[PDB]
Parts: structure tokens; sequence; C-alpha cells
């Protein structure tokens, strides 16, 4: 039988789950934007489309700050990346509160990963409709 | 409800014509123990604010983190955090008033006596006090705890209303708040000599000193005084 993708967290025949795929798509019909790492430090940048002269340059901004020393910037479904955004915000608070430093990439990188996995696992939420590229300078 | 534990004792502070001073001494005092000596209790938010606490010091820590986190909070999504949008003291001012009056609500206050110091975006000065019962008030002077008895009275005779804020020269004022910290050392238990001093002016931005010390004491006359009555050697 079919119908394997119209449900979140339901295992195709093949292993697969097809609503994630489905986000992908999202993300591939998405503005480009990139990351590069340099030798002391990380560079972001990003395409935004100018749909018309009506559109304040400079004004509506994508790339955006966690913490302190974390950008981040993403390319697909806009408001998914700010949900995104967020939670890394919340999260990265969270871990200063406690530990006093500001988050590590890695550890940063994780409680993402966490989260956007998470929302692989029921079929009471769609997976996240974004590719996010992001980084920092840390203790090492 | 709770008792404070590790204290400060006052801070004290006026404006004058194009700015504002704000002081505390540096000793963290655990009763009648004189126990920490490398206390800073002047923060500074931004460059247009000083955040001065008095009172129990593990409180002081956790409005401390308050304030760095509402910089970070302040910065995100907001290109305009260095400019137009950068944290005002008045901000920073309702904020913790906010915060001091939850929390003496709740019946577990934040055991603390704080000024807000600073120069507004249009030249402003702003000085403003908020205590652990959630009490607010402004005046060309404020101090806190012994301040209030001592540094008052001395500061009030230099500005002593609103008309004569113009009038006075940071020359005039540092010096009254260096005397008052002076004063202080001659007749609280719970003082230091050493102190932080900080400026907030509208022209120079924000002078921020430390490890300043009381100068210039009158100890000579003590030679003189024997017994306490009819002694006479």
């Amino acid at each position: 039988g079919t119908g394997y993708d119209l449900s979140n967290s339901v295992f195709s025949p093949d292993g697969r789950n097809f609503q994630v795929e489905y986000a992908v798509k999202a993300v591939e019909n998405g503005t480009t934007s990139i990351g590069i790492k340099c030798n002391d430090g990380v560079v972001f940048a990003v395409e935004k489309l100018i749909t018309s002269k009506l559109l304040v340059p400079q004004k509506n901004v994508k790339i955006q700050v966690v913490d302190r020393h974390i950008g981040c910037v993403y390319s697909g479904l806009i408001p998914d990346g700010r949900h995104l955004v967020n939670r890394g915000r919340e999260e990265a608070a969270s871990f200063k509160k406690l530990y006093k430093t500001p988050i590590p990439i890695p550890a940063f990188a994780d409680r993402l990963g966490q989260y956007v996995q998470a929302h692989t696992l029921y079929n009471s939420v769609r997976p996240f409709g974004v590719s996010t590229i992001f980084g920092g300078v840390d203790k090492n | 409800t709770q008792q404070p534990i590790v204290t400060g004792t006052s801070v004290i502070s006026m404006k004058y014509d194009n700015g504002v001073i704000i002081a505390a001494d540096n000793l963290g005092s655990y009763g009648s123990l004189l126990r920490f000596n490398g206390v800073e209790r002047l923060i500074p938010v931004g460059d247009n604010t000083v955040v001065g606490i008095s009172g129990d010091i593990s409180d002081m820590q956790h409005i401390e983190r308050l304030l760095k986190d509402l910089v970070t909070e302040n910065a995100y999504d907001n290109p305009l955090a260095d400019a137009e949008e950068a944290l005002e003291p008045s901000y920073i001012f309702e904020y913790l008033a906010t915060v001091m009056y939850q929390r003496r609500s709740k019946m577990n206050p934040l055991w603390n006596a704080i000024i807000v110091a600073g120069v507004q975006s249009n030249g402003d000065q702003f000085l403003r006090y908020v205590n652990l019962l959630g009490v607010t008030y402004s005046s060309p002077t404020l101090a806190t705890g012994f301040g209030a008895h001592m540094a008052n009275p001395l500061l009030r005779k230099v500005v002593d209303r609103e008309s004569d804020i113009p009038k006075t020269t940071v020359q005039v004022a540092e010096e009254a708040i260096v005397n008052a910290m002076r004063v202080l050392y001659y007749r609280d238990a719970r003082s230091s000599r050493n102190f932080s001093l900080a400026i907030i002016d509208k022209n120079t931005g924000l002078t921020f000193k430390k490890n300043l010390q009381v100068e210039n004491m009158k100890w000579d006359f003590a030679k003189d005084i024997k017994g306490y009555g009819t002694q006479k050697i």
C-alpha cells in the first residue's frame, strides 16, 4: 500500500520519513545562503530577493544573533527559522544561567539538533522547513 | 522572607549641570565581620547607565546577572542596538522597579536598595531610587542606608533644589561626593576606605573610577584626648 507520506513520524517501507523529505523541498525552494569558516572565526551571508522597489533596503534583516557570539542564517520557511532561533536563544540563556560560561558552539549545535529531531518523532507536529547555517567562536 | 547575609553599605549620588555622579565602597560585610574587600557594587549597563546597589550581595549578584541578560535580549533582532534602540537609564530603572515590587508582593524580596544613575538620549540627567519594598523616588541627591543620614545633608548644601543643578560643575560635584565618602568612613562601622566612583556625562560619556581611597583624614587631635572625664594623663 501507500499513504506513508501523509503523516509525520511514519516510516515508509524503505525506511524513510517522507514528510521530512518534503520539508527539504521547501528549503530547496528558498533563498540561497552560506557560511564560510575562516582561520579565527566565521562569516555568514544570504541572498535577499527584492520583490519590489517598495521594500526599504537594509531593513528586512535575515541573519540572527544568538547570545553574544553566535550567528544564524537559514533558507526556507522564514518563520520556521525564527522559531528555531527563539528556541536557540532560550537554550543558550539556560546554559549560561546554570554554567556561567556562554554556550560552546558544538553544545549549541546539539541543542538545536535535538529540538529539530524532536519534530520528526510525532504526527502532531510538522518538521522544520529550514536548513540553518550557524556558528561562532568559543573557548577553543 | 529572608534575611540579608553578606551586605554592602551606602550608595551615594547627585546630579550636576551635565550629568550624574554615583559612588559606593568596595566592602562586603558579614554582620560585624568586615569579610570581603574586592566588591564592586557599581554596575554599568551600556555606556549611559550605572546601577549602584546596597544590601544583600547574593541578591546584588542576581541583579547583576539580570542586567547582563537585559543587554543580550535588547540586542536580539535589533539593528539599532548601539544607536536609537539602546537601553535608556529609564528603561533599566523601570524594569528593576518592576522586579523589586513583584518580589515584595510575593513576600520574597530582593534585599536591596538600588540607585540608577545615568544620562538619557536627549541629554537629561536620570536619578531614581528603588528598594526591597518597591518604593521609588527622585531627588537632586539620593543616598541609601547610612548615606541618607550623613551624605544627603552634605550633598544638599551643594544642590538643594532643581535650580541648583545648572549651577554645579563636575569638579564641585565630585568634590562633594569624595568628601561624603570620607565622612561615611569616619562614622559608619560597616564601611571601607576603598571605593569606586562613576560619572555619566552627556559630553564626556561614562568615566568609571576604581580603587579610590579616602585621603586627607583628620586624626591628629586624638592625641590630646585622654580619659572620659577627670583623668589627667
